[PDB]
């Protein structure tokens, strides 16, 4: 026995940081009844086998610590000082500040006469860090109160991805899995420092290499990632749309394409329109004054039967495949090395490598996470991607796919519970002004005449209609679709996101922000700007795990207590090992955590907090009345608590969905209280409930499938890592998205020593099949209105193929490939005293902010400061030494780091001339710990574009000099 | 006995084992400070088992080669720091008969430290200003012998920390080395017929740390 462990109960959890999704065993003091005694990986999960960077590997450290919160606390106007308060006293003053803002603020009808029925005077940050069931639970919380203003991290980092990836695919989620990186033949990871910022990943890069991938990284700066790689790549910041060009020329050119996949599975063979052209960096329907296209203007030609026209023999001289050989033949080798600043050689070498999967029984996947996707030309970045793959046959298929790396452990999951200000819970829209009746909402739709086009968003009026029964079951969903708020149809959508929210409460726009479970004193970009705009607020509640630069901006650097008159509560939560719930992982797996200690001291799981905030705002309508009290009073919250509890297991139910009567559903009798056994059984008629369409499968009357730990696989399934029975992933558990691309017309796999599916003895074996029909019957993308695998993308905003507009404005003056410079749908001051590229970026050892890992002695240990990275050639320019302090500072702000000089950053050749990058870690803050520094977004801008509506905090303009 | 092969061309410094290390023995956080690296903290110290030093070496063309070396104790078939404390002390500097770790004792208070420290080839060994006692890696012996991996080991994402008995061990490290070469042809393992920590190095040893090999 160890004694350690001994007396301890052991129970299983999931790691609270990144979205690889590791699994922990903690151990319990007293048999459960103290203290987290060990926290270390769980041996038996198959994505980690017991592995876990030092952010898992310190959780130990994050709850048992001493530094966090223990009880609410409550900061007075204009007070120096926090005084400690009850629960009680904290959630009855929140509630009456909820209910007198709402109260005074709240419009029926906006200037139009349309109803809307919304509050504008409070806005809501967070949060990713939060469960499933806590996530879905709050939304509806913050939009049966009215709120429009609803927002949180993916905006930033997953945003962009959902539609680059749903205009060529059909869906916005990450194609494939950790497990099945290792069935890659090449790995190339561009956008992407994952042995740093998904560490766990690289057990399986790395067994790829093992059976013979080549594993290339492009990035402008040399990482542990690089290291580890058999190619590094730089490239110059913002040059990515120019690398991805080149490669599709050189695929087409060397006809290096699947033929066969790219034929029959993309839209390659259908005929655009005579009014599609594209001349001088501009495609037509281009409308100068208002810098945006008439999109109608690309419009495939249709049929007699409106289906989009198709010559498979790929002829006709407007088939996508012709446009698109057309479009890339500028992207010569020649060009794109001169602006990528990446030599010929080096170009040849990545382009054969990776293009060689192009073969049938080769698979090539990329990687990508944040990387500079922020700016306006993001969304065409990640396309030029997905086109690559399509072209090469790599998406549906083991070892392919777009792997577009989720960031936080749960924000797959917060972004499917609808905590982005356009979107409902199962990316069902939130309605605009115009949507005036369900029926019109449900009219949006579009629908295909194609009969091998499966179409499946043709069945959005049952999931909206069950997610209306999920909320007000006792109302038919046309009379509840009216409780529910609608934005303003006439009003750019981003006027509603994270950017334009930090503007409007520096003109005092808000009377109350939730920042529940984020840090915006730190995470926003312009720090100086948000800290001075939160003195603006009327009140401020934050939910957080430790006092941070958000609870306590009013004694922050250079504020005067005295002068802020913002009150603030602070609401401390427990952490991930003191509670039960789900996480969704970048895979989609959503997977089950337990309990192992007691929430600390007065901690309080958010799921907790929330509902008995709403209960007493509740209680407060039921006594005084108020403005339109219905979608508070009439808000299903029973089904969310057992034993005076937020309970997650009924939340996750109803989010599953249950039958609300006897119901005859695709040819099988269903009793009322059953659960929903998929999606597939959702009705619109009221018989059905389901808070969320995508978790229809996850918890049926077999039980909690994401609580399933069963490594039981079929050969088939155990040849590329499948794990069907461990966990539960959307939609109903198929584990490679697309999966019909994987095989031939008969459902032969293109690679069988790696197939996914395989059509044997009349039905699909290995993965769930992703849409149901015999081989060769129906298109392969079934959420795609027409079918197919999109090269050609006409609903993207800056036109239906990719094209470079430089992104980096300050010291680029020449487009090579158009008299276009920058994006024609899209204010840089590019000031002289600040002649220096900065950019921000992470560490293995910190998390985010550093509000978590900034209170973890052994990560402290290892990152101790805020350091500032650049080359030999700067230091040699500036007289800067290793280990120098050196003083930051750009038009926004200043700040001191510690000088690491390193080959590891080399200067752009841009323009004849050298352009340096200067790198900064966001990880730190004034609060904790000493001599940490402050957040590197205090030199950020805050200007954002108006298509993306984020902030440039991968090249921004900055100065760096000695201090002495 | 028991071995670690310790595959550095696999190695991404993410620290999980100098995390893990201290997470299993409750270790405490030294004061540390940026002085223009990532390395920290800069030695093994009595509160520090493992490090993970990192070095920058230039090649021709873009990026560099960067070297990382988790440090621990070697635990030595026939181990110099014994032979030294044993001078002063049986008892202060033992080793287990069915894994061979070498491990101190609270009776290293009792020795010269500093003598056992330059004994060592590899520069392993730590004092504690205030008690004398010496500590380092102690292979998480319990661990072991309740049939768990070390902590390190267990934590390790990327197949660097390897362990198990020296028969299957060795015959790892030969057909590792054999693989390794075809990228790393400079590859090399370390003092393999004298330690319980093999590592394999890309290129000479001495590029990732002065006390790599004796
Ligand atoms: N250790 C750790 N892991 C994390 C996090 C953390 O804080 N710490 N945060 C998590 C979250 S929320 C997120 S969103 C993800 C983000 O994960 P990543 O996107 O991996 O994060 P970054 O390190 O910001 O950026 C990745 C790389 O993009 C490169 N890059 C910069 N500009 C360009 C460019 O123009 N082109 C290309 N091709 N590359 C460029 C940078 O040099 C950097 O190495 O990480 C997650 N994982
Ligand atoms: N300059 C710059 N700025 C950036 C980025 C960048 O690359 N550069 N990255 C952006 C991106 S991608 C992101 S993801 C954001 C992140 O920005 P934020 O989310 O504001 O960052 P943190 O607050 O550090 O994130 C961890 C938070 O999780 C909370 N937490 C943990 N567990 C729980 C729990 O159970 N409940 C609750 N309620 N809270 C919990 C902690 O208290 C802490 O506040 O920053 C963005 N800002
Ligand atoms: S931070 Fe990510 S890679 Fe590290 S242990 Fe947690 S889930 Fe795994
Ligand atoms: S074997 Fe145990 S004591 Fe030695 S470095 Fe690894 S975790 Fe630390
Ligand atoms: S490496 Fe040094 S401290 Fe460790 S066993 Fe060998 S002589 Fe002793
Ligand atoms: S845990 Fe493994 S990959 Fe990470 S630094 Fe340690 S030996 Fe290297
Ligand atoms: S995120
Ligand atoms: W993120």
């Amino acid at each position: 026995e160890l004694q350690k462990l001994q007396w301890a109960k052991q129970t299983t959890s999931i790691c609270c940081y990144c979205a690889v999704g590791c699994g922990l065993i903690v151990h319990t003091a007293k048999d459960g009844q103290g203290r987290a005694v060990n926290v270390e990986g769980d041996p038996d999960h198959p994505i980690n086998e017991g592995s876990l960077c030092p952010k898992g590997a310190s959780i130990f450290q994050l709850g048992e610590n001493d530094q966090r919160g223990t009880q609410p606390l409550y900061r007075a106007p204009f007070s120096d000082t926090w005084k400690p308060v009850t629960w009680d006293f904290a959630l009855t003053e929140i509630a009456k500040r909820i209910k007198k803002t709402r109260d005074a603020s709240f419009t029926e009808k906006n200037a139009a006469g349309d109803l809307v029925n919304r509050t504008e005077a409070i806005a809501s940050f967070g949060s990713a860090a939060m469960d499933n069931e806590e996530c879905w639970a709050y939304g509806n919380i913050l939009r049966s109160l009215g709120l429009v203003y609803i927002e949180h991290q993916a905006r930033i980092x997953h945003s962009p991805t959902v539609p680059a990836l749903a205009e060529s695919f059909g869906r916005g989620a990450m194609t494939n899995h950790w497990n099945d990186l290792a069935n890659s033949d090449c790995i190339l990871i561009m956008g992407s420092n994952a042995a740093e910022n998904h560490p766990i990943a690289f057990k399986w890069v790395l067994r790829a290499k093992d059976k013979g991938a080549t594993l290339i990284h492009v990035d402008p700066r040399f990482t542990r990632t690089s290291a580890r790689c058999d190619v590094y790549a730089p490239i110059r910041s913002g040059a990515d749309i120019p690398f991805l060009g080149g490669l599709i020329k050189y695929i087409l050119d060397n006809k290096l394409y699947f033929t066969d996949y790219v034929r029959e599975y993309t839209n390659a063979s259908l005929i655009v329109g005579e009014k599609f052209s594209f001349k001088d960096g501009l495609f037509s329907g281009y409308d100068a004054a208002n810098k945006k296209y008439d999109k109608s203007m690309w419009a495939f030609e249709l049929d007699a039967n409106g289906v989009p026209k198709r010559d498979p023999a790929l002829k006709h001289p407007r088939c996508v495949i012709n446009l698109l050989k057309k479009h890339y033949e500028r992207y010569n080798l020649d060009k794109v090395a001169a602006i990528t600043g990446t030599s010929k050689e080096q170009l040849q070498q990545v382009y054969k490598a990776y293009a060689a999967t192009g073969k049938p029984d080769k698979a090539g996947t990329i990687m990508y996470a944040m990387g500079w996707t922020q700016h306006s030309v993001g969304v065409q970045n990640i396309r030029a991607m997905a086109m690559i793959q399509l072209l090469l046959g790599n998406i549906g298929v083991a070892g392919g796919g777009v792997n577009a790396l989720r960031g936080e452990s749960n924000v797959q999951g917060s972004t499917d519970q609808g905590l982005l200000a356009h979107i409902w819970p199962g990316y069902n829209p939130v309605p605009n002004s115009k949507a005036a009746t369900l029926e019109l909402y449900n009219a949006a739709t579009p629908q295909s005449k194609d009969p091998m086009s499966v179409n499946w968003w043709q069945n959005r009026p049952k999931y909206v209609a069950s997610y209306l029964k999920a909320l007000y079951p006792d109302e038919e969903p046309a009379a509840a679709y009216d409780y529910l708020p609608r934005i303003d149809a006439g009003r750019k959508l981003t006027d509603y996101f994270w950017l334009n929210i930090f503007e409007k409460m520096d003109k005092g726009e808000f009377k109350g922000l939730f920042a529940w479970g984020m840090n915006p004193a730190c995470g926003g970009a312009n720090a100086n700007k948000n800290r001075k705009a939160m003195g603006k607020l009327e009140w401020l509640v934050n939910v957080n795990l430790f006092e941070n630069e958000t609870s306590s901006f009013w004694k922050g650097p250079g504020m005067n207590p005295a002068e802020i008159g913002t009150e603030v509560f602070f609401l401390p939560c427990c952490v991930s090992i003191e509670k039960e719930g789900s996480v969704a992982n970048s895979g989609r797996w959503m997977q089950w955590r337990y309990r192992g200690p007691k929430p600390y001291a007065e901690t309080k799981p958010d799921g907790d907090i929330m509902l008995d905030m709403f209960k007493k705002v509740r209680e407060l309508y039921a006594k005084e009345g108020g403005a339109y009290p219905a979608p508070i009073a009439k808000l299903n919250i029973a089904d969310w608590e057992e034993h005076n509890e937020f309970s997650p297991t009924k939340v996750a139910k109803l989010m599953n969905g249950y039958f609300l009567k006897d119901t005859e559903v695709g040819g099988k009798q269903f009793k009322k209280g059953q659960q929903v056994p998929s999606f597939a059984f959702l009705t619109a008629d009221g018989s059905t409930c389901s808070g969320n369409w995508l978790h229809a499968g996850s918890f049926t009357d077999a039980g909690n499938l994401m609580a399933r730990r069963d490594k039981t696989q079929t050969p088939e399934q155990a040849r590329i890592g499948l794990f069907p029975n461990w966990s539960f992933c959307w939609p109903v558990n198929r584990r490679i998205l697309y999966n019909r691309a994987s095989v031939d017309k008969t459902g032969k796999p293109w690679n069988p020593a790696k197939a996914v599916i395989e059509w044997k003895d009349g039905k699909w074996v290995g993965d769930v099949v992703d849409g149901g029909g015999d081989p060769g019957t129906k298109h392969p993308f079934i959420m795609q209105t027409h079918g197919f695998g999109a090269l050609y993308g006409p609903g993207r905003e800056e036109g239906p193929f990719p094209e470079h507009y430089e992104p980096l404005e300050c010291p680029v003056s020449k487009n090579p490939f158009s008299k276009q410079l920058h994006n024609p749908v899209a204010k840089a001051v590019c000031d002289p005293r600040y002649p220096f590229i900065g950019t921000t970026y992470r560490v293995t050892e910190h998390w985010q902010t550093g509000l978590m890992t900034r209170r973890c002695a052994w990560l402290v240990e290892a990152e101790p400061q805020i350091f500032c990275e650049i080359s030999k050639e700067l230091a040699k320019l500036r007289g800067i030494g290793n280990g120098d302090t050196v003083k930051v500072s750009s038009l926004r702000g200043a700040l001191e780091a510690v000088a690491i000089v390193t080959e590891r950053i080399r200067p752009f050749k841009i323009e004849g001339v050298d352009v340096h990058m200067v790198g900064l870690p966001w990880h730190y803050g004034w609060m904790v710990p000493k001599n940490g520094g402050d957040t590197a977004n205090l030199l950020t801008p805050s200007a954002g574009d108006p298509n993306t509506g984020i902030p440039e905090t991968k090249a921004f303009m900055v100065d760096v000099r000695k201090v002495w | 006995g028991k071995m670690f092969f310790v595959d550095l061309s696999r190695c991404t410094a993410c620290r999980g084992c100098q995390i893990a290390c201290k997470q299993w023995k409750n270790l405490p956080a030294e004061e540390t400070r940026n002085t223009g690296s990532h390395q920290n903290p800069p030695d093994l110290s009595y509160v520090t088992l493992k490090t993970v030093r990192f070095t920058e070496k230039s090649r021709k063309g873009p990026g560099i080669d960067w070297l990382f070396f988790p440090e621990q104790c070697r635990h030595c078939v026939e181990p110099p720091c014994k032979g030294q404390a044993d001078v002063d002390l049986e008892g202060a500097v033992v080793k287990d008969e069915t894994t061979g770790a070498v491990l101190f004792t609270e009776l290293t208070a009792k020795v010269d430290g500093e003598s056992v420290r330059s004994a060592c080839p590899y520069d392993i060994p730590r004092i504690d200003p205030v008690t004398k006692r010496l500590s380092k890696c102690d292979m998480c012996n319990d661990r072991v012998q309740n049939g768990l991996l070390p902590a390190c080991v267990k934590t390790c994402p990327t197949g660097t920390m390897n362990f198990g008995d020296e028969q299957e061990m060795l015959a790892l490290a030969e057909k590792r080395l054999a693989e390794v070469k075809k990228t790393y042809p400079g590859a090399v393992l370390g003092d393999p017929n004298d330690v319980r920590v093999v590592y394999l190095f890309t290129r000479d040893p001495k590029d990732f740390y002065e006390h790599a090999v004796a």
